[PDB]
RNA sequence: UGAGCGUUUGAUGUUCUAACGUUGACCCGUAAUCCGGGUUGCGGACAGUGUCUGGUGGGUAGUUUGACUGGGGCGGUCU
RNA sequence: GUUUAUUAAAAACACAGCACUGUGCAAACACGAAAGUGGACGUAUACGGUGUGACGCCUGCCCGGUGCCGGAAGGUUAAUU
RNA sequence: AGGACCGAACCGACUAAUGUUGAAAAAUUAGCGGAUGACUUGUGGCUGGGGGUGAAAGGCCAAUCAAACCGGGAGAUAGCU
């Protein structure tokens, strides 16, 4: 059947991406607790 | 709170009065206006400063509005035509501005705040009485007739 | 905010205390009103949000002083 | 004009259309459109603010002179046409000078009469006047509430007011909810009764016609659970409750009105 | 129209404008159905808001709702 | 027509229709400490809430209780003083 | 003309059998309902957790819902095992 997850990449930038993280300041905080854990990939943008 | 009177303000008192005043009156009338000063020491000794010569400026409004009274009154007729139907009654109406302007086109000027007419805004036609006043202790009538357009 | 530009006064917090002395939070907002006040020096009418507390002071101490002291403190109005 | 379709299908059984066939067929003037999109109920925040509104046919917004504000040009009827905005249908006529518009079209008007507005205009319908002009008695419409802020009064097909007083400033109306209220006699009406009266008389026939009007379904407060309603709940069909809003507020009588600030210009309320 | 001592404080009813309101109209910033300023009309010390206060208030929240018992409940009992 | 995605599709929900009630427009009402927004660029032949549920014939008696509406002359009654 | 009839695509899911460490954490096969509409579908967008949304089943809200998930208070507390 049809699963949860069904791909849209510009979906996937707008909803987790990189300027949508730092557009707000929770997801500047997301970004700064996955800069101090050391994250090598940031967000889902490639 | 405590006012000095620059000017006469009805039934508080004359120019120059240690007056106990509601604080609405004195925030919102007296201060805006030319009438009153709130009565710290420093605003005491300045109104008296130049109180004998306070006089002088009130004598002369005092003068400039007669002057302008005796014109009023050596002018006494005043012509507006408006838009009227069958009989006299207008179907709009002469109001303040048009009875200043009409003042101003007929003599010398006369502001929009002087009229104080009694009855209404002329709704008909015919011969009307407005008053003027330009001081508070002046008044004056001005026979106003409004004709057909 | 509802902060009035003389005094200062802000919304500050405390509890609503029942008769079985139940705590909840609550806040205590100043009694603010926005006002046209005339300045004889400027011929101008500023419109400060103020308390009724800043309206007494503004009474006392003069329009002129309490504006002074808004522009000492960077307040705009 | 009212017509009860014939029963060829269970949803058409019940359908009463109302047809008017002065009514424009073709396409309306194309610039007093304006596009108007649909809300949904929904407000900035996103959120239901008003329940069963949604879906619909797609409309276009008629720019309406409610202000009729052009005085002492006359204006000619060109065509009466349909508008999916409101229960009236409305004018499009033709002033002097060049300048079409569109009016709230009133019962007594077709195509090819002479409307006229101002302080000098005759006392016909379709014809807006100041109500210091209006004589006491006359049935009135698109009536202004301030002078100059345009009709709001008396605009829904069939509507009207009686000017049944004149006193000072003020003119007093009977609206058709059945109060008494004063509004000030600068401000302008029109003459006569809005058209379409038999607006009333159309029985939609079918959930389907709501739907294309674009009213969702209305459940229940007792079909509910008792997480989504106060009268929610119960093993069969129970009540036991004073019938109340979801909210909580008693909804079989008890009033609502809290304006303080334009009470003085009620002078009997509605009964 | 009441109280002390013409005066001063109220209680009401009108009238006014000057606070305040305006989701009236017009002008300007300005290419702008936001906003602000100005002019003007309407309303007007009312409305509205702050503090205090009486009512209302499962709309919402934290909770309580005993034990014994030839299982529990119901009944009975508790010194 | 809709519904318990994944044990229930129905007599349940909805429905057109009906009735009650609210609401004069800065509407009631709703989201929102607020600004505001939806209601609606709609204006009582409109909009919301409630119950009933095409249509046909109909819908009787009770206002004691509980609610709602109206009255306010008395009794009682808060801060204030 | 029609929330009109029969019937494919498409959408759904009434019955039965199989499958139940499945081919599949809900399907297959044979029949079944709607199939111009209150239809269906693509791509975007909006509504956020005592909150949304709900033709109302406490349904759904990422295989999780009479209060999602993740991290924290946190080694909650546990007269219990
Ligand atoms: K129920
Ligand atoms: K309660
Ligand atoms: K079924
Ligand atoms: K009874
Ligand atoms: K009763
Ligand atoms: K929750
Ligand atoms: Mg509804
Ligand atoms: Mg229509
Ligand atoms: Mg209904
Ligand atoms: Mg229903
Ligand atoms: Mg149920
Ligand atoms: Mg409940
Ligand atoms: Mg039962
Ligand atoms: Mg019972
Ligand atoms: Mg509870
Ligand atoms: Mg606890
Ligand atoms: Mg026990
Ligand atoms: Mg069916
Ligand atoms: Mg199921
Ligand atoms: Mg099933
Ligand atoms: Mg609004
Ligand atoms: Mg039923
Ligand atoms: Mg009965
Ligand atoms: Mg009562
Ligand atoms: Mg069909
Ligand atoms: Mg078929
Ligand atoms: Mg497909
Ligand atoms: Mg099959
Ligand atoms: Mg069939
Ligand atoms: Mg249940
Ligand atoms: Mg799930
Ligand atoms: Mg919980
Ligand atoms: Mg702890
Ligand atoms: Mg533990």
């Amino acid at each position: 059947m049809k699963r949860t997850f069904q791909p849209s990449v510009l979906k996937r930038n707008r909803s987790h991406g990189f300027r949508a993280r730092m557009a707000t300041k929770n997801g500047r905080q997301v970004l700064a607790r996955r800069r101090a854990k050391g994250r090598a990939r940031l967000t889902v943008s490639k | 709170m405590q006012v000095i009177l620059l000017d006469k303000v009805a039934n508080l008192g004359s120019l120059g009065d240690q007056v106990n005043v509601k604080a609405g009156y004195a925030r919102n009338f007296l201060v805006p206006q030319g009438k009153a000063v709130p009565a710290t020491k420093k605003n005491i000794e300045f109104f008296e400063a130049r109180r004998a010569e306070l006089e002088a400026k009130l004598a002369e409004v005092l003068a400039a509005a007669n002057a302008r009274a005796e014109k009023i009154n050596a002018l006494e007729t005043v012509t507006i035509a408006s838009k009227a139907g069958d009989e006299g009654k207008l179907f709009g109406s002469i109001g303040t501005r048009d009875i200043a302007d009409a003042v101003t086109a007929a003599g010398v000027e006369v502001a929009k705040s002087e009229v104080r007419l009694p009855n209404g805004v002329l709704r008909t036609t015919g011969e009307h009485e407005v008053s003027f006043q330009v001081h508070s202790e002046v008044f004056a009538k001005v026979i106003v007739n409004v004709v057909a357009e | 905010s509802r902060v009035c530009q003389v005094t200062g006064k802000r919304p500050v917090t405390g509890n609503n205390r029942s008769h079985a002395l139940n705590a909840t939070k609550r806040r205590f907002l100043p009694n603010l009103h926005s006002h046209r006040f005339w300045v004889e020096s400027e011929k101008r009418f500023v419109t400060l949000r103020v308390s009724a507390k800043g309206m007494r002071v503004i009474d006392k101490k003069g329009i002129d002083t309490v504006l002074a002291e808004l522009r000492a403190r960077g307040e705009k109005y | 004009a009212v017509v009860k379709c014939k029963p060829t299908s269970p949803g058409r059984r019940h359908v009463v259309k109302v047809v008017n066939p002065e009514l424009h067929k073709g396409k309306p003037f194309a610039p007093l459109l304006e596009k108007n999109s649909k809300s949904g109920g929904r407000n900035n925040n996103g959120r239901i603010t008003t329940r069963h509104i949604g879906g619909g046919h797609k409309q276009a917004y008629r720019i309406v002179d409610f202000k009729r504000n052009k005085d002492g040009i006359p204006a000619v009827v060109e065509r009466l046409e349909y508008d999916p905005n409101r229960s009236a249908n409305i004018a499009l006529v033709l002033y002097k000078d060049g300048e079409r518009r569109y009016i709230l079209a009133p019962k007594g008007l077709k195509a090819g009469d002479q409307i006229q507005s101002g302080v000098d205009a005759a006392i016909k319908p379709g014809n807006t006047l100041p109500m210091r002009n209006i004589p006491v008695g006359s049935t009135v419409h698109n009536v202004e509430m301030k002078p100059g802020k345009g009709g709001q009064l008396a605009r829904s097909a069939g509507t009207y007011v009686q000017i049944v007083a004149r006193d000072g400033a003020y003119v007093t109306l009977r609206l058709r909810s059945g109060e008494m209220r004063k509004v000030e006699a600068d401000c302008r009406a029109t003459l006569g009764e809005v058209g379409n009266a038999e607006h009333m008389l159309r029985v939609l026939g079918k959930a389907g016609a709501a739907r294309w009007r674009g009213v969702r379904p209305t459940v229940r407060g007792t079909a509910m659970n008792p997480v989504d309603h106060p009268h929610g709940g119960g093993e069969g069909r129970n009540f036991g409750k004073h019938p109340v809003t979801p909210w909580g507020v008693q909804t079989k009588g008890k009033k609502t009105r809290s304006n303080k600030r334009t009470d003085k210009f009620i002078v009997r309320r509605r009964s």
